[PDB]
Order: structure tokens, then C-alpha cells, then sequence
């Protein structure tokens, strides 16, 4: 099923990257009640917060990530979205790897560091995930766009598996 | 109020339920990743069953032999230990200060674990019978 | 207020202790059946799926685990029932000790007699058991 | 008051921790018995071995196959589940009802515990070496 | 007002030096598991690695793959189970303590920010697990 | 044993069916403090509930299930009593196998399926009495009715062990 | 060590038995502050309780006992002493059994029956026990003919080992 | 790793007495509010207490250890600091073991006998610390000669292990 398997493994790697980015580009993690700049129904995201009735509405302001180490390295960590934006570097590298595996079949590690790569950027999405909810503890509801991430996440995991699956059953047959 | 049929999960939030779900694929897959790749059975299936049952606090079959299996079966089962106390702790906590304010808990606020229970049974036949046909054919 | 020689079972209802029993037997079939009928295969006969429940339920592991996916599912449920319910018991308890309806005392042999007296009628039960299997066994 | 040194005791009573070394005897002499006159390695020494880790909820090397080692087994198993849950609920309530007349707990009361580890690794210790002579001559 | 969670509020139930001698302990426990299960020369499975793998499963519950056979293993094995017993059911009582009163009555639904820590703890664990099976690979490859 | 095995099938089939139909014909499930019409003691099955004590003693009523998603789902099923009844319908068709299980011997998958069928019975019937219990303390005590009920779980679960050990049986001596 | 074993469980046998009855003939079962007939110290037993000081010292009455189906058997089987006695009874059939053993080696059972009678007694032993304190429970200390009931316990328990050790290595050299 | 292992017992075993002799004799365990004569801060050892800050700043005095049996014995065994010094005796006889056994190659026990000094050593020295602790809490800080005492711990099991390693491989090597 080695087709199959490279189907699988490029289709996801581009399903993961492509949910992670709009994850991370737009604007409904978050319904609260806040302002656009009186407290209204908002929409925020990673870096923009958005009114999503009244007068103002369609109005976004730039979050004031910022107004104790931990809390400054939380607000920071947070403020910057870095884990977000490197699991979307590393979703993007493993795509990469993928890809390049067909254009040179001698080396076999390539699509050993594609998985790698993806099982990395869904630890860090992870890492993403809980600093982002922690942030925000410091009424409300989750948006679609965190729910992208999410299934990127789990993509991510999926594809991973299946490619050092790949890299296995080479190593597998060939050796014997 | 009238208990909600998956009361049982309300003394952790949603969020933490979320990620409990989320470490378990990260755990599961890495112990995979780390076992294959590794001097010195640990496929990716015996990796969800070997996490799932560390986070129940049930049996293992099999145990990591390895050290980076071992390291990551070992904050795996760190995590399971404060995770579970604290859910112990904190249904404690709401159960004592509802008394403060018989105190036996009723067939209600379990019920949703029965239902997931029966829900989980009927799958398991489910599945027994489409692998049954699959094998069969 | 005299505990009561089963006053131990009083942190959960009568109902929720008589359906963890039908729950143990359901549970106990379902897995001798989807660990049987397959036939690729034919360790899981009833009398072993009923020592494998009984383990889970009271948390003390197993000699035997499922390997199929239905049995691990069957395992699986079991497990998480089993985790939400033992933390359930163990949550009201500290709540009716922690709260009378201010000091707090030890527990004394009165409040858990009850588990005494099961524990050795279940040991007389098991050697009178022992010798009827003996004489069976034996002609 | 200044906690005393096996203070970790007090949330039984000292009549329950001594009916609990007997019902541990009495189960381990029945599992024993049950098992050598039964048509189907628990001897003396792994009956008490298996007894133990029951009690301890620390699982075990050996279950028992027959009906009657399985019925010792089952009720011991729930005795343990019920007194250890009675242990960690009364503990509970004893330091709930003090931090409502440092909230962590601090090395002194389980200074006792420590005491006890640390005499059973010495004893443990010796034992070694009494034994290796014994074998050594 | 209410101390914000902070990160590794985990460990708060328990007193620092509490968890400094449960490091201590368990470090002795499995020294001594590893001698006096070998200088026996009549065997010579419990090895110094397997010895702290059979300490730490035993401290976090977790049963083992291996229990020890002679009687001063199973003499050290016992007195871990019951030091393991006694300090996890003071850990859950205190929690509950401190989570039934506060001392600076609703009760709340723990948040994600009260567990924080031991997420981080589990994910940086996963990295260097990684991390040492990439080392491991390289040295055993050559 | 296979005459007797099939003897304890047959017998059991027909008992779990037996108790099960009766249970949920009969009136004595709950006995409670209500009005048939001051309220006086009562009795009450799944359907009619009836004094039993007073001037309308032997009277009986419909039961007005419906005098919140979650809440208007419990007083559906409870309504319908669905559970009860599709334990009823499979200990019927589990016992119709078991008939016919006695002609086709050539196909032994007929007694298998008894098997199944009072195994389901008994799901069927454990989601009947928490719904039913979960339903009505939404003081009181349980009649003969309900524990008919719950013996039927209890045999049909015994029939069903059977059952599979008859047709594992067949295709064992089949194997020799 | 065939003869040491026969020993060990000849002594154990008389030790258990010597022990168990002075303690339920001795009256040191408990230290208290009741009345012999104002309260003083006194020391009670399982049948009289006796004034340690002051006038009427060395006085002992008899202990009323009987002065709720549950709260009723307990008093009962408290007040005749039920399990010590039967404990006692015990001891004594297995010290016959352990007599007679040498006096016809024919036939094996003998000292496996000796093994467990003391078995039972240590069973029952635990049930007087319990049954005591928790009768009591409806300041204080316990006296040596407690101790001595306690002793008689373990002792009997491991005399019970030592005869089932016999018994099975007769049946294993002889077999084998 | 012959050399190697034996090179790390030697200077393990110098390491292991050096920190702990220095941790017994220096005078900054604990950092605490007191008068070494209003309290200022100071720091305490095992046996002198010492003002860091004030007009008597540099001036030391003797603990009074004695400003209930369990707490007498805690005080005597704290004040004694039997434990530390024990530790101590212990280290030394390991290190003269280690010494010795490059002598008296004939006898393997020497080296064996290091190995156990040294694990003893570590067990009195853990016991120090509690007692040490649970005498003193009967706010603060640990200075860095308690720190000396704990990593003394960590080196002499290591050292411990090691030799016991290598008296293993002598047995082993023997044998091959
Ligand atoms: C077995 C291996 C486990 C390995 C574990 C690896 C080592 C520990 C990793 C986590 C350190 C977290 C940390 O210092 O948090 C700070 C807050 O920090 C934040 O709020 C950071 C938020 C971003 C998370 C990354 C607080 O740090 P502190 O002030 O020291 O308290
Ligand atoms: C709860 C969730 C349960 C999920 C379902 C559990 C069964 C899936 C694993 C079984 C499986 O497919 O293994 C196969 C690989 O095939 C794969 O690559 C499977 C895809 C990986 C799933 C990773 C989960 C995220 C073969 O490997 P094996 O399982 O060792 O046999
Ligand atoms: C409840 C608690 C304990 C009771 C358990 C004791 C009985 C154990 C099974 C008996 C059994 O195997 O007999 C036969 C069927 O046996 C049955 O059909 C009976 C089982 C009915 C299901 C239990 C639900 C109701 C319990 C109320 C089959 O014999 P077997 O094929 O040999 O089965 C394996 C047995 N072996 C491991 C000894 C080989
Ligand atoms: C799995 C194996 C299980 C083996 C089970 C074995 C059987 C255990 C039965 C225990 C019954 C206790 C009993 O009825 O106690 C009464 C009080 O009773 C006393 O106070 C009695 C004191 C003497 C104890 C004997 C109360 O009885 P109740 O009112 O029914 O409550
Ligand atoms: C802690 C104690 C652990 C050791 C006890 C078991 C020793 C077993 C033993 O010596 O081996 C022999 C029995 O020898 C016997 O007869 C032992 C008799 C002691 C029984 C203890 C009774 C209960 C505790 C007071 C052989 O039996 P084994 O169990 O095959 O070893
Ligand atoms: C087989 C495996 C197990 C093997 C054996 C394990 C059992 C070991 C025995 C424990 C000794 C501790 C001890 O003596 O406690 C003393 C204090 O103790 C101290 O203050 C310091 C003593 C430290 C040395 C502990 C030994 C290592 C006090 O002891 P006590 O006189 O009983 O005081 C009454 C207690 N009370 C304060 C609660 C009222
Ligand atoms: C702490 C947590 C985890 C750390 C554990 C990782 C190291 C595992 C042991 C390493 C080891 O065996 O190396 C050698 C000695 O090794 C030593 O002497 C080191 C052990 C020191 C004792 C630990 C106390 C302080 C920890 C701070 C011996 O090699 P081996 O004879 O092969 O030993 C069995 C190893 N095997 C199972 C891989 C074959
Ligand atoms: C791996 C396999 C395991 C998988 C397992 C999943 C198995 C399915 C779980 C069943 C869920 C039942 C359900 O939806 O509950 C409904 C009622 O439910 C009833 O009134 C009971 C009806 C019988 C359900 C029996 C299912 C089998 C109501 O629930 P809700 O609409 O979600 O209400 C919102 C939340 N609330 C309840 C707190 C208010
Ligand atoms: C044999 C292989 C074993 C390897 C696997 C073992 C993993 C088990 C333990 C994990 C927790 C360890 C980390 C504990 C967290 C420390 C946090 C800390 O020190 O916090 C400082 C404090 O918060 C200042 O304010
Ligand atoms: C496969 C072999 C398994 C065999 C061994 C399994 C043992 C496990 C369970 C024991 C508890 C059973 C007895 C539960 C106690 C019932 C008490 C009761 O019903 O009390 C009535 C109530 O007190 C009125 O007021
Ligand atoms: C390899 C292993 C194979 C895996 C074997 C499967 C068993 C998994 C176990 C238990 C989790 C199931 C219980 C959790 C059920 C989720 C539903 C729930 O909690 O519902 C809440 C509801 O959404 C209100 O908002
Ligand atoms: C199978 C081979 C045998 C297994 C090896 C045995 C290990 C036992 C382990 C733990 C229990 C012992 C620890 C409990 C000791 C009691 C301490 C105590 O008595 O302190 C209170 C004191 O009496 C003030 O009142
Ligand atoms: C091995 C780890 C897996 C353990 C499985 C535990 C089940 C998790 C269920 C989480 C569902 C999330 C819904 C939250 C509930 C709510 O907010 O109403
Ligand atoms: C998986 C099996 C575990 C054992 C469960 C124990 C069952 C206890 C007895 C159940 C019957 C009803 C008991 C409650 C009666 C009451 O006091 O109201
Ligand atoms: C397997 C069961 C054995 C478990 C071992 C637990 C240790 C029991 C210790 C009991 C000692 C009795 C002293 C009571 C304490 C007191 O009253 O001060
Ligand atoms: C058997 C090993 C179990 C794991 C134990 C975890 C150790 C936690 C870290 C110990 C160092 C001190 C931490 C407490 C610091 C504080 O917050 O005061």
C-alpha cells in the first residue's frame, strides 16, 4: 500500500499546513466580551480583536498582548505566538521533506525526518494550545479557528505516523 | 439543579479534559516514534494501549526496556498522578462544600459513565463483528 | 448514630451498587464473547473474563490483557468507568466525614466491621469451596 | 500541637491497623492452603508476597487460576479498596477540619514514614548479608 | 485576593522538603534494591536501571514488569509500597484541604492554569525522550 | 453436556422472555406516595400508576411523563419505555434462533446469533433500568416488576455465555 | 527436619490451646472505668468485671451484656462468647488431630485436618475479636488476656502451616 | 572502562567525604532570623549560630539544642548529630577500603566492602537530614553547607554502584 501510504502522507501534510496557517492567520479563536476601540460581543484571534456587532462593528484593534518571572514569560511567550508560528515552520519542512523524498529515493532518511518534523510540530501546537488558554485566564466560547489548529494537531500526528511507517517497511524489506 | 448527565466530568474544565486528549496522541506517538528508533513490542497500536492503561492506572502488558521509552512512560505516568488526584481532590471540594452549605450519591450524576459504558460495549460487538466479516472475506 | 455493619456501602446509592453489579456481569460477557466468536483466534473464556473485570473494577491490574480491538475498547470503558467511579466513592466519603448532618475522629473497627465480616465469610466460603472441588476432582 | 512521629497513623484506629495485620495473615495462610490442596506457585512465602502488593494496590508477579484462590483474592481486593479509600477519606476530613479553625504539609508529619523506609532498607540490608553467609557456608 | 495560580502549584500540597527526601528515598531505595539483589552470588534482572525503573513505577503506581524474588528485595519492595501508599494519599487529602477552604464557599472547576506545569513538565519530557533516542541512534550507529 | 447445554438454552430462552414481558406488562415497579385521582400509597408500573391503599384503592391512571435538551430526551425514552421493550424483541428473536438453531443444523451461525441476541437483550435491559431509575427520582421502593426485570438480565446474560459455548463447541469438533 | 516439623507443631499446638483458653478464663481483657456493685478503675474480662482500687476492690460482678436486628445478634453473640469459645474447640480437635497422627501414620488426612482446625481457629479467633471491640465500641486500654487471644491467633496460624507442610511433603516423597 | 570505573570510585569516594566533612564542619546550613547575643538575620550550622548583619555581626555561640519522649530523643539525637558524623566515619571507611583493595587484588570483599560503606553512608546521611529538618521546624533558608550534605548523598550512591559494579565483574570475569 506504499501508493496509498504516499497519498495519505502528502495529502495530510498539505491538510495540516494549510489548517495551521489559517489557524494562526485568522481572527475566531475567541468570543468574548470586550472592545474594539461600552463592552460588546468581540471575536479575537492571535493578534487582532474585532467587534462583531453595533456601530463599530467590522472594527479590529490590535490586542494589547501585554497590560512576577512566569507571568512576564507567559505575556511574552503569548504576545510573540511563537509555538503557533514554529509548528507552522516545521509542518511547512516536513511538506518539504515529502516532497523532495520522490526527487531523490537513494537517501532514506528523508521521509524519516518528514515524520519527525511532523510529530515536532505537533508538539509544539500542543505547547501552543495551553499557553494560549492559560493566557487568556489571566463568560466565552472557542471559534473555528481554534479548532483548526486542533485538527492540524492531530493531522500532524497522523502523518507522522504514517511516514515513519514508510521509513520502516524500506528499511524492513530491503534488509529483508 | 437536577445533576447533568456528564456531571462527572465537572471538576475539570473542558480545557483540561481537551488537553488531557491531545497528550495522550503526543504521548502514544512519540513512545512509537522513540521505540522504533531505537538499539533496544511498541508498534503505534501497543503505544495507545500501553498509554491509555498508564493513564487508568491499570495494567501494562508491556513496559518501555529503553531510556528514552522509559523517560517518556515516566513524566507520562508523573502527569496521570497529579491529573487523577487533583480530579479526586477537587469532586471532594464540591461535594463537601454542597454539604457545608443521606448525602449519597444517586444513579444520576454517574449515569453518563453508564451510558458511556453501554455506548462502548455496543461499539466493541460493532467492531467485533466488522473485523469478524472482514477476516471472513 | 451507631455506624452500621455496612455502612461502608453508604458513600454511593443502593442503585448505583446494584448496577455496578449488572455493569461487572455485562461488561464480563461482552468480553468473553468478542474475544471468542472470532474464529482467526479460536485466553478470555468466561471464568477469565470475569477475573479480568473484577481486577479492573477494584484496581488491581490483570494477568491477561485484551490484544484485539474490541477487547481493548470493552477494556477501555471499563477502565474509565471504573477510575470516575472508585474517585466517586472515595470524594463522598470525605465529604460525609469532613461534614456531620467541629473535630473529626479516627475511624474505629465499628465504621468498617462490615468489610471485615465479608472478608472472612469470603475466606470460609473459599475453603469450603476448596474441599467440594477436592472431592469432585478426586472420584 | 507539634505532630508526632507516626501521626500518619491517625486516621485509622489502632484497632483497625491490627485487625488489618491479622486479616493479612489469615488471607495469605487461606490463599496458602486453598492452593496446595487444589486439582488448579503459591506457596507460603509468595502468598504473603501476593497479599501484600493486594493490599498495596502494587499489583503482582502471580494471580490466583483456581475458584477458590480467586474468591480469597476478590475479597481481599475489595477489603483493600475499601479501607484505602477510608484511609485517604478520613485523612481528608482531618486536615480539612484544621485549615477551617502553612497549607502544605510539612516533613514532619511523615517524619515516621521516612523512619520506617529507612529502617526497612537497613533491616532489608542485613538480611542480605545474613543470608549470603548462610549460603556461603 | 486570590493568588493567582502559578505554574508548578502542583507541587503546593506538599512542603519542598517533602519532595527533596521523596527524591532522596527513592534514589536509596533503588540503590539498595540493586545491591542486595546482586552481590547474592548465587543469581549473580534488577540491574541499577531496572532497579530505579522498578522505584519509580512502584512510587507512581504503575505496577512493574518485574517484582523481586528473594526475601530483602521483597523486604525493600514492601516498605516502598507503603511509604508510596501513605505519601500519594497525603498529596490527594491535603489537595482536597486546600481546595474545600480557602485561606487567603462556590467551588470551582479546576482551569487549565491550576494544571499548567505538569503539561509543560509531560511536553518537555516527550522533546528530550526524542532528544535521547536521536543520541542513542547516533552512537549505536557507529 | 450438549443435550443439557441445550436444555439450559432452551429452558433460560424462554424464562429471561417470560419475566421480561411480564415485568413490563405488570404495574408494581415503584411503590411510592401519589394520587390516582391528599396522596396515599401508591403503585406504579411503566405505564399505570394505581392506589393501593383508600376510597380509589384498585384505581389506576396513565402516567403523564410529560407534566432542558438533556432532560426532554430522558422523559422521551422513559415515555416510549424503548429499552424494555427492544429487550423483549431480541430475547424474542434470541429464542426464535434457539427454535430454529434445532432444524438447520448445517448452519451453526443460527445458534451464534441466539447468543448475540440475549446478549443484547441484557444491554438493551441495563439502559432500561438507569433510564427508568434516572427518570423517576428526577420516599419509594422497588416491586416484584422491576426485579423480574432485573432476573432477566441476569439469565439472558447466563443463556447468551451458553450459546457461544455451543457454537464454539461446534466448530471445535468441526476442527477434530 | 520431619522430626523438628512434628516438634514445632506439637509445642505450637499446646502453646495456641494454654493460651487461648487462660485468656477467655482470665479477666484482664480490658482496662476501663466502670463500677463493680460511683466510678473507678477497673479491669473486666469477657464474663466479669472486677474493681482495681479504692473499697470494694477485687470485687467483680458479672457484665450485664444484654443492658435493631444488627445491635441485637452483636450483643448475643458478644455475650456468650461465641468465637472465643469456638476458637478453643478448635484448637483442642486439632491438638487431637496432631496426638493422634503417630499413633496410626497409616492414614495421611489426619494431620492435613490438624492443619486445619488450627486454620479455623485463627479465623474465629479474628471474628471474637472484632466482634469484642466493636461491642465495646457501643478512655481505655487492653489487658494481657487480649494479648494472650492475639498470640494464640498467630500461633495457630503458623502452626496450621507447618502441619499442611507435612501433609504435602509426605504426599510428595511418597508420590515421588 | 576498568581504569575508568576504579579512577571515579577514587575520586568519587575523596569528593563524597571532602563535601560532607565540610558540610558537618562549616556553619551555613540554615539562613534564620535570631540573636547570636531585637533579632537579626544569621545563619546556623550544626553546632555554632552566628549574626551575618548588626554590631555583633561575626560573633558566633553554641546552639542550646535544650531550650514528651519522642521529642527528647529527636533533641539528643539532633544535638549529637550522630547521623551526619556516622555518615561521615562511614565515608572514610569506604575511601580506606578503596585504598586497600588496590593492595590485596587476592580478595575481591575489600572492594565490595567499599561499595556497602558508601551505600550505608548515604542512608545515615538522608536520616541526618530529616531529623535535622524535623528538629529545626519544631520563614528560612538552606545555606550551601546543607546543599554539601545533599550532594555528598547523590556522589556516594553513585560511588557505591560502581564499586559494587566492579566487584560484580571481577566475580564475572573469574567465572569466564
Ligand atoms: C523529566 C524531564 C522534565 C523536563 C522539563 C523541561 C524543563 C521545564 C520546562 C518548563 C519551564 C517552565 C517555567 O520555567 O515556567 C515559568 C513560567 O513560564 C511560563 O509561563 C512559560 C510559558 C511558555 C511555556 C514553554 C516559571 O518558572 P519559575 O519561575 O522557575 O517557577
Ligand atoms: C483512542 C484512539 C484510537 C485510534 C484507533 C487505534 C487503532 C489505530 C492503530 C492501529 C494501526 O493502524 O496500526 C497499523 C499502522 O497503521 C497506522 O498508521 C494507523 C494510523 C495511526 C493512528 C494514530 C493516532 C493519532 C499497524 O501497526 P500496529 O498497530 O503495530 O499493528
Ligand atoms: C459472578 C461471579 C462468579 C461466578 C463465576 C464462576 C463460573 C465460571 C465459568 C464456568 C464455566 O466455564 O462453565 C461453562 C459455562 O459457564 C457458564 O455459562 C456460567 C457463567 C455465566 C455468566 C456469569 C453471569 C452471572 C453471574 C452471577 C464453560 O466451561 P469452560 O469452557 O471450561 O469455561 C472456562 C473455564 N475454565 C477456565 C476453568 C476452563
Ligand atoms: C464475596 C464473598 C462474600 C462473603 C460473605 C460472607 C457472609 C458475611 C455476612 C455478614 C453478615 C453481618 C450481619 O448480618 O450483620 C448484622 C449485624 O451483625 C452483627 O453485629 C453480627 C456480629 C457477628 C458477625 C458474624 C446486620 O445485618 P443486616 O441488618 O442485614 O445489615
Ligand atoms: C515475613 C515472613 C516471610 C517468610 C515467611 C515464609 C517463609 C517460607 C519458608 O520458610 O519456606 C519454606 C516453608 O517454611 C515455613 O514453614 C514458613 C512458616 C512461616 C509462615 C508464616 C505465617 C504467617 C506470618 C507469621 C518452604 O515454603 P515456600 O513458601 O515454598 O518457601
Ligand atoms: C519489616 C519492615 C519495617 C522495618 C523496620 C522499620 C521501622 C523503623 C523504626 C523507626 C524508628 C523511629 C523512632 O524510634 O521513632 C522515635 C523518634 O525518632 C526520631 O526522632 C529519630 C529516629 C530516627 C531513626 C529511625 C531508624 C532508621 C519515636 O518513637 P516512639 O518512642 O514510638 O514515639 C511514639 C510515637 N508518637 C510520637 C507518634 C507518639
Ligand atoms: C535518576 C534517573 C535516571 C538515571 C538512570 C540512567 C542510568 C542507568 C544506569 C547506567 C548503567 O547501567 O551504567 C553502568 C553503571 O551506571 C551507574 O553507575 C550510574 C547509576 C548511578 C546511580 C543513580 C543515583 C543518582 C541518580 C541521579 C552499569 O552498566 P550495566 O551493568 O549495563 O547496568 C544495567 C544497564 N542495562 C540494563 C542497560 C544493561
Ligand atoms: C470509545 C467508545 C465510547 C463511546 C461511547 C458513546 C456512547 C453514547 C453515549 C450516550 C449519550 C447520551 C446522551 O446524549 O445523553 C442525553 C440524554 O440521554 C438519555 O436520556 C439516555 C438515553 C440512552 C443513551 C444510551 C446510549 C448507549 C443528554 O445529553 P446532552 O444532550 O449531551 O446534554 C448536554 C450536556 N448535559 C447532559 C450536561 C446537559
Ligand atoms: C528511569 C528513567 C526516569 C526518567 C523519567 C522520570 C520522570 C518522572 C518525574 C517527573 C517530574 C520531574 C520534574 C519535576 C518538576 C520540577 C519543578 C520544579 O522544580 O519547580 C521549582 C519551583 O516551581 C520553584 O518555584
Ligand atoms: C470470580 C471470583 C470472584 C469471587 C469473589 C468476589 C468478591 C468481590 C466482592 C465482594 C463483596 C460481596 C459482598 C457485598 C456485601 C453485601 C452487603 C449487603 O448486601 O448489605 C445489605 C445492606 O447492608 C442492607 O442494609
Ligand atoms: C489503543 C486503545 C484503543 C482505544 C479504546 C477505547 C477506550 C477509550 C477509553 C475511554 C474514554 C471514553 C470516555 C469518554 C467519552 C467522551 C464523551 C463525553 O465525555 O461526553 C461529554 C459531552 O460531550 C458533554 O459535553
Ligand atoms: C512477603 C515477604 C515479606 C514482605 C516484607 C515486609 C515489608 C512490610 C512493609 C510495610 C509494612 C511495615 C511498615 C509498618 C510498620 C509499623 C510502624 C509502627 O508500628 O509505628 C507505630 C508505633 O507503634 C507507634 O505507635
Ligand atoms: C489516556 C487519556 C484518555 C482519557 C480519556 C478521558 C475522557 C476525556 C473526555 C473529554 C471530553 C471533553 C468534553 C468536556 C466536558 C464539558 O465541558 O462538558
Ligand atoms: C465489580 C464487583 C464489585 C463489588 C460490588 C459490591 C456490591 C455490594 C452489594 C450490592 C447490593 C446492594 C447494596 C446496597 C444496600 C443498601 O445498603 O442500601
Ligand atoms: C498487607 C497488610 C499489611 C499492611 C501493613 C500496614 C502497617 C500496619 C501498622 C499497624 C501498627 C499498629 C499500631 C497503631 C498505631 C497507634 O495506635 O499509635
Ligand atoms: C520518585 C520520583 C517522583 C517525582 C518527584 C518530583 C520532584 C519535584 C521537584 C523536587 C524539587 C523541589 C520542588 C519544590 C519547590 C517548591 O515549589 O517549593
Amino acid at each position: 500500500d506504499r501508493g496509498i501510504q504516499m497519498l495519505i502522507t502528502t495529502v495530510g501534510a498539505f491538510a495540516a499546513f494549510s489548517l495551521m496557517t489559517i489557524a494562526v492567520g485568522t481572527d475566531y479563536w475567541l468570543y468574548s466580551r470586550g472592545v474594539c476601540r461600552e463592552e460588546v460581543m468581540t471575536h479575537s484571534g492571535l493578534w487582532r480583536t474585532c467587534c462583531l456587532e453595533g456601530a463599530f462593528r467590522g472594527v479590529c484593534k490590535k490586542i494589547d498582548h501585554f497590560p512576577d518571572t512566569a507571568e512576564y514569560l507567559l505575556r511574552a511567550v503569548r504576545a510573540s505566538s511563537v509555538f503557533p508560528i514554529l509548528s507552522v515552520t516545521l509542518l511547512f519542512f516536513g511538506g518539504l521533506c515529502v516532497a523532495a523524498s520522490e526527487f531523490h529515493r537513494s537517501r532514506h532518511s528523508v521521509i524519516l525526518s518528514a515524520g519527525i518534523f511532523f510529530v515536532s510540530a505537533g508538539l509544539s501546537n500542543i505547547i501552543g494550545i495551553i499557553v494560549y488558554i492559560s493566557a487568556n485566564a489571566g463568560s466565552y466560547s472557542y471559534g473555528w479557528s481554534f479548532y483548526f489548529g486542533a485538527f492540524s494537531f492531530i493531522i500532524a500526528e497522523i502523518v507522522g505516523v504514517v511516514a515513519v511507517h514508510i521509513y520502516i517497511e524500506k528499511h524492513q524489506q530491503l534488509r529483508a | 439543579s437536577k445533576p447533568g448527565v456528564f456531571s462527572f466530568l465537572d471538576p475539570l474544565a473542558y480545557e483540561i479534559w481537551m488537553c488531557i486528549v491531545f497528550a495522550y496522541i503526543g504521548v502514544s506517538v512519540v513512545l512509537f516514534l522513540v521505540s522504533r528508533f531505537s538499539p533496544y513490542e511498541f508498534g503505534i497500536f501497543n503505544s495507545l494501549w500501553f498509554s491509555l492503561g498508564a493513564f487508568m492506572q491499570q495494567g501494562c502488558d508491556i513496559s518501555p526496556r529503553s531510556l528514552s521509552g522509559r523517560i517518556v512512560g515516566g513524566v507520562w505516568w508523573f502527569f496521570t498522578l497529579i491529573i487523577i488526584s487533583s480530579y479526586t481532590a477537587n469532586l471532594a471540594a464540591f461535594l463537601t462544600v454542597e454539604r457545608m452549605v443521606t448525602s449519597a450519591l444517586s444513579l444520576s450524576n454517574v449515569a453518563g459513565v453508564f451510558y458511556i459504558l453501554i455506548g462502548g460495549l455496543g461499539l466493541a460487538m460493532l467492531v467485533a463483528l466488522i473485523e469478524f466479516c472482514y477476516k471472513s472475506r
